[PDB]
């Protein structure tokens, strides 16, 4: 898939809950989980546009109450070719 | 009724589905902070064929960049744990020395502490 | 004011408390010349050709009008032979 | 068992005390201690769903007031295979 | 080109959104991303001085509300040869 | 020569005045003049982002109070490669 | 993809903006642009149904406030074979 | 020595002071120091229950007024076998 | 050249601006850029006392308005031999 | 050279200023510069108790009002053998 | 399993009913029936933590309204080895 | 291992909970589980004075709410040689 | 048992009372009695740190009401070798 | 060394605590514990000026809140040969 879905959260517990909620909701691929530092954890899923919309919604709903909570839940239907260099391809 | 580990934590657990011409060309430095800080700054009024854009011109930066991608902004509980954030932490009574003799016993300087927290 | 050269740091643990925490250096006019101690206001590495002030002027350069200093380094010479 | 139980705390002293209570409480195995950054430390335990529920409740109750405190205590009965890529297998 | 554009955001999600907006809204090339620490995530672009200016304004508008938001936005039309060392040559 | 600046007007006299002011203000080719139909004349210029911004701003000022008037002044610093097909290569 | 997404606007300038927005937004290919007459310019895209929905939403929002405005924004998830005759296949 | 005593501080200077006070106060072994992140530093000592309590109390008093301060002081008389996997065996 | 000029800033963008101003204003060489952690980014220049004086003053002014801002602008006329071990010898 | 003197500061510029003053004040060797995390940077010196007493005292005044300021200034005349394991040996 | 469930009752008839109800409810092997004296009778079972939770709930309900009734229902997710010496192994 | 800690409870269920919590907390060997009669159950443990104080605190807190409840929590740091003739040494 | 516990009193009668209660309270071996002069009498007991703490607490309570009273109560878990020369080595 | 450090306290328990603090806080050898009469006890240490400064400061703080308290805390950096006659050569 080409669409990118990202959910940033304050802590790794909401991120793991948000990353489980995503991959359980639709046909998405957990391409990365990055420790942004300062206590932010970002999970990025890649998949078809329709699936990514569903995955990110489930993730947002799931992490709003777990731990410090949800910082951002974002969808990019198609990312620019340049930006693909600053995105993970395997789940690290 | 039934004591045990299932009774210990109440309300602290989650995820359990258990059943049941201004005077100066450049505006005052204080007046405004430029959206684009260096070399794009618009605080200085450059007349002529500058690259500035009016309201009549609609495009590139603006609603057209912001509204392309859906976004949800959650209200996170945000507390910064950093050195600067801890600069105002509650600190205990500053140590004081009853020492006598010639020991360079200076209290005007920055707080110097010895083993056990004794000032010195 | 005098031109001197820093040679080594001088440590006096039981110095009077009026000296604060200002470091002290051993400055001499030339190698082999008499050694004097100068309160270091502007930090000097050993071997620096420093410029030192004397008299009541030294007390002010030491950070306070009441400082007990007779010689106080106030500047480092950019280029000195 | 595969049920995942996570406890996140502000600092490491709360994390170690939580981990002690979790492992002592039920048949769970400490699988990882993550330094999320910014003073967030997460401890992950895997076990059967009944065991993990007891273990997590003990950990939250034990470290609730130890040190800076507790951020989150979550239980996931079944994690999606995708999320396994981001969960540690053994602690170091 | 030689002009350098920078946008700094708190978290990674606004940065990825910013980087997408910059490269989509002008002829710039995303040279790299930097995890500064404590949350800050910087995205750098190089291009012509006119194109980069329009790219950093679009990026600021795009990430201003995403997640925690935007910290800084910059253009340095000429970059001293000394500063070139500390700028990522390409996204690693 | 990648930026695109379009001015749309109700009639041709405003378009000529706009196309005259635009080309005079900055270095921009007059790539096309389209008769959209219904009394709409769209004039397109291609140049540098800095040049195009100056041209369009100048053009909108000169034609606003000529004939039926100005309909739309738009600038796109980098049009998607696909959209380049539906644009006019030359004004003849 | 076989899903068609159409946006209609009053004038060419909104249509070119709509086309740029749609192509940049999601994974759609710009099949063509049509001059209906009477001041109407229709622009069509093709892609998967979820990509076209994201594209048409971006296109409708972007071109709504440009020029005379947006007339019609419609998505056809699947186009009968007969309709393919009256659809532009590749942009000029 | 099987009991564990932990002191957590804001900064490294209080941590080393706690480690010095803790080790000189009672017969304990400084088994490690961890940079938790976010400016938290945990110093751990392993010994007997009587020795550890004396050490930690000496540690807390020493580092209370040094640097930003003392965050947490904790004693675990019995550490489960699993928990020892997340504890340093010997100082770095 | 032995004088050291260091500028600390909250974020990379103010630092990069400081590095540009410092190296453009005087005859100083950028020796290193450091991510202290928690947001601070320090840029160090080595040169003659006069050049470093002008560079640091130029840098401190340039980056005052950029991003979060300036934390420290400090000039060391001459650096002790011991401190040379903790300073970068050449930019990272 | 068995007396330890530490100065903790917020940011790196105060740390280098403190290190420079500490090493120009007495015959103390700079054995460490540890980025604790969250901004804190600590400088450790070793030497005779008299030399380290004078070094730390001189350094504290040097860095009190450089950057964000000073956090700690600690001297340990006789450091336990256990603590030596966590102390650094060389500044690099 | 090693989780331990215990039901204490006034009289033996409630205890026999409890033991019968617990064994039938879930996978719990009856391990002992101890006469505490003074009217107290206790029935102990072993099984997985999840099974013991279901069995103990059933046993508590079964013996609540029998004779003098129930006194204590308790679940221990993990029992220390030392306590095994004071637990019946098989009913006698 | 001389200090004696005894917990007396009404019934055997609170006594077993006390024994488990007492033994889990610290290094105390469980020496006896005595059926006094009339519903009283006494669990005696032995160990170092520091461990016993920790053990009895855990037992008194753990068994306070279980069943009929806790009767007595008592510690004797050293018993007279005569008393040991009435203290169990192995539990039966 | 190398920890040192001391009780100071005004008059010998509380000192003898304190020693009786301290020795009987826990396993501490009386090590000496010293007439300080001016009415101060000090009794020193060695033993395990946990036992020595219990003894001193017991002695302080028992000797407080007797005679002029209690002046001090102290424990040192590890007395430095230099101080062992001034302590009594055994009661004479 | 020849420097002298003396702490005088009202009683022996405060004096012993100071002597423990002095000797373990720096490299100083305890040379005497003299009962002055009237309740005053004076602990004398010898060493180098830097070590004596550290020790007495540590000793003065430790015994301030112990027993009746601290009377005097003096440091004579160099001691006249005449005074050496009265100063105790070694502890009794």
């Amino acid at each position: 898939g080409i669409a990118l879905g990202m959910i940033e959260t304050r802590g790794l517990v909401p991120a793991i809950e948000a990353a489980d909620a995503m991959t359980k909701a639709a046909e998405v691929r957990l391409v990365g989980r990055q420790f942004v530092g300062g206590g932010y954890v970002t999970v990025l899923v890649r998949g078809e546009t329709g699936a990514v919309n569903a995955a990110v919604r489930a993730g947002a709903d799931a992490c709003e109450r777990v731990g410090d909570g949800l910082v951002a839940a974002h969808i990019i239907a198609r990312v620019h070719s340049e930006v693909e260099n600053i995105l993970p391809k395997a789940p690290q | 009724r039934i004591t045990g580990p299932g009774m210990l934590a109440t309300g602290l657990i989650t995820g359990t589905p258990e059943f049941r011409k201004p005077e100066l060309v450049c505006a005052p430095r204080s007046d405004q902070m430029d959206r684009v800080s260096g070399e794009g700054k618009e605080r200085c009024h450059i007349t002529g064929d500058d690259w500035s854009v009016n309201k009549h011109i609609t495009g590139t930066a603006g609603q057209w960049a912001s509204g392309r991608n859906p976004s949800m902004r959650g209200n996170a509980r945000v507390v910064e744990t950093s050195a600067f954030a801890n600069r105002n932490v509650p600190k205990p009574e500053k140590p004081g020395s009853k020492i006598t003799g010639s020991s360079g016993n200076d209290t005007q300087g920055s707080l110097i502490t010895y083993s056990g927290g004794a000032r010195g | 004011m005098k031109i001197m050269q820093v040679e080594k740091t001088l440590v006096s643990t039981n110095r009077i408390a009026d000296m604060g925490h200002k470091p002290l250096l051993v400055v001499w006019e030339k190698p082999g010349a008499p050694r004097q101690v100068a309160v270091d206001a502007i930090g000097c590495i050993p071997g620096d050709w420093v410029l030192c002030v004397g008299s009541s002027a030294a007390r002010e350069a030491a950070g306070s009008k009441s400082y007990p200093s007779d010689l106080t380094i106030i500047g480092i010479i950019d280029q000195w032979n």
